[PDB]
């Protein structure tokens, strides 16, 4: 049935999605850390950061992994009820993986906001569009939570395929929102390390 | 972060092998282990929690407690005979940092002791107005050996060069040694040993002017 | 994936320049460590880039002598690493890590380059023979005193294969190497068969034969 494979192989989509953006996450992170070595904003808060990034980073991965072990099992519910319940509990995975990537993107705009802080006027614009897009991605994950909510509830007791669907399209909006986030948090690491020295 | 690793780990066949290294601090997954053979770059056998990269055999695996780390390999062949290092990143710095290395022998080689070839100087040389007494050593196994020389069964010390040991295509080891002498200081001995020490027993050459 | 620029020899208190050419994946992606090995030691990092950023970090024995930068259009990092000493004598790699999101091990290496660090200067060897004196006899010539590294021996322009054992060369204080080359014959050879030694060094074009006389 063409519609319920056509979600499965859209799933694995945003999964492959989310992995490349923990991977310019972790990139962001590394970058980071090579500037504050150099630069030194004020210290034991920057040790709390560093042990919520290993958090995250950590949470991330068990997530990523529990979603890539759920899509390994929907596709074999393809070839053989449970398609829909774990396409409902892929959907809640990539949800989880999207609030702690948003988490740990929230820590990485902490980072440079303390670095652009010492190297000082385009920041403030920076500025202005992070916000914006953080602002777009909260009501994004705060609307894809209370679809899940319904479809979860409705998977117990389609509203359901059309829960399904509009979540899909929930996930991927978000999902697209964080890029233009990470381009964002890319572009004021480069901007910082072009004026050391 | 000191990475703490056993110089030299040995196995039999089929036996299974366990490295250590201690030292890592949290978070560990920044972790991983590399084998390298003589002359080839490095590696990657595992990272992380245990994974292993593509084309790396089951037969090696990765687990860790506290701050020891250990790579296992079952049914270890003599193919995985290698230097196998430990590696890991300081968190806040992002500082890399490995460990010492350990050399992994699978053992089977039975042991072999040196043949030693002693030459004097020769007369075109001499004629140069030097000398060199050269002692060659070869065909041995375990690959470690000591030298020592002698004039009229004195000790000398002076003008020797040694070099380290080295693997043949036999897989067994050469190792060679160099007395510089003037022709005035060779002719006026009446002979000289090389002497090669290699497990405890000593093989001896002799020459005269 | 890496290719590397070729042997460096050079003096105490030079600069060198490393290469490392990357090919095949997207670069923005790259993250790149520096690492060493002097010869029979371990592996010793040094520093690293994130070309995408061209941010670095360098451990702190290298501060103030070593930069690593990375290039995009030609897809190639570069370690230059300045005021060399002796012991800076070393294999040098670069290796590429993060392939995927949580791999921090390093994935991908260059062949290595060698660079050699020493106050020495060229120079062609000098050979003499190592003449013999029932069954086998070893008889071979000496290679003396040559830099840098390396010289090839042959024996009987070739022809003569088996039995041979050129040793690895000694380094003398001086700065200088010297290796034997030794063939094992047998005695009822010696009055008959001619033996002649090949020696080849290459850096200061140094062509020598030398026969081998009982
Ligand atoms: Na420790
Ligand atoms: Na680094």
């Amino acid at each position: 049935m063409q519609l319920l494979s056509g979600i499965v192989q859209q799933q694995n989509n945003l999964l492959r999605a989310i992995e490349a953006q923990q991977h310019l996450l972790q990139l962001t992170v590394w970058g980071i850390k090579q500037l504050q070595a150099r630069i030194l904003a004020g210290h034991t808060t920057w040790m709390e950061w560093d042990r919520e990034i290993n958090n995250y980073t950590s949470l991330i991965h068990s997530l990523i992994e529990e979603s890539q072990n759920q899509q390994e099992k929907n596709e074999q519910e393809l070839l053989e009820g449970q398609l829909l319940s774990g396409i409902v509990q892929q959907q809640n995975n990539l949800l989880r993986a999207i609030e702690a990537q948003q988490h740990l993107l929230q820590l990485t705009v902490w980072g440079i906001k303390q670095l652009q802080a010492r190297i000082l006027t385009t920041w403030m614009e920076w500025d202005r569009e992070i916000n914006n897009y953080t602002s777009l991605i909260h009501s994004l994950i705060e609307e894809s939570q209370n679809q899940q909510e319904k479809n979860e509830q409705e998977l117990l007791e389609g509203q359901l395929l059309s829960g399904i669907v509009q979540q899909q399209n929930n996930l991927l909006r978000a999902i697209e929102a964080q890029q233009h986030l990470l381009q964002l948090t890319v572009w004021g690491i480069k901007q910082l390390q072009a004026r050391i020295l | 972060i000191e990475l703490t690793q056993p110089p030299s780990v040995s196995v039999v066949p089929g036996q299974t092998a366990r490295i250590s290294c201690s030292g890592d601090n949290i978070p560990y997954e920044y972790a991983s282990w590399y084998q390298q053979k003589p002359g080839q770059a490095p590696v990657l056998v595992i990272y992380g929690d245990n994974n292993r990269p593509s084309g790396i055999p089951e037969r090696f695996s990765g687990s860790n407690s506290g701050n020891t780390a250990t790579l296992t390999i079952s049914g270890t062949q003599a193919e995985d005979e290698a230097d196998y290092y430990c590696a890991s990143w300081d968190s806040m710095t992002v500082d890399g940092v490995f460990g010492g290395g350990t050399k992994l022998t699978v053992l089977g080689q039975p042991k072999a002791a040196p043949s030693v070839t002693l030459f004097p100087p020769s007369s075109e040389e001499l004629q140069a107005n030097k000398a060199t007494l050269v002692c060659l050593i070869s065909d041995f196994y375990p690959g470690a050996v000591t030298v020592a020389w002698k004039a009229d069964s004195s000790p000398v010390k002076a003008g020797v060069e040694t070099t380290t040991p080295s693997k043949q295509s036999n897989n067994k080891y050469a190792a060679s040694s160099y007395l510089s002498l003037t022709p005035e200081q060779w002719k006026s001995h009446r002979s000289y040993s090389c002497q090669v020490t290699h497990e405890g027993s000593t093989v001896e050459k002799t020459v005269a002017p | 994936q890496l290719v590397q620029s070729g042997a460096e020899v050079k003096k105490p208190g030079s600069s060198v320049k490393v290469s490392c050419k990357a090919s095949g994946g997207t670069f923005n992606s790259y993250a790149f460590s520096w690492v060493r090995q002097a010869p029979g030691q371990g592996l010793e990092w040094m520093g690293s880039i994130i070309p995408i950023f061209g941010t670095t970090n360098y451990a702190q024995k290298f501060q103030g002598r070593v930069t690593i930068t990375a290039d995009e259009s030609t897809s190639t990092a570069y370690m230059e690493l300045s005021s060399l000493r002796s012991e800076d004598t070393a294999v040098y790699y670069c290796a590429r890590y993060f392939d995927t999101y949580n791999n921090y091990g390093f994935a991908n290496w260059g062949q290595g380059t060698l660079v050699t660090v020493s106050s020495a200067s060229t120079k062609g060897p000098s050979v003499f023979p190592l003449a013999p004196s029932g069954g086998t006899a070893a008889l071979g010539c000496l290679v003396k005193d040559y830099f840098p590294e390396p010289v090839t021996v042959s024996w009987n322009s070739g022809a003569l294969t088996s039995g041979v054992h050129t040793f690895p060369a000694v380094l003398q204080s001086s700065g200088l190497y010297s290796l034997s080359s030794v063939v094992t014959v047998p005695s009822s050879s010696l009055g008959t068969q001619t033996y002649i030694c090949n020696v080849n060094h290459k850096p200061s074009n140094t062509k020598v034969d030398k026969k081998v006389e009982p």
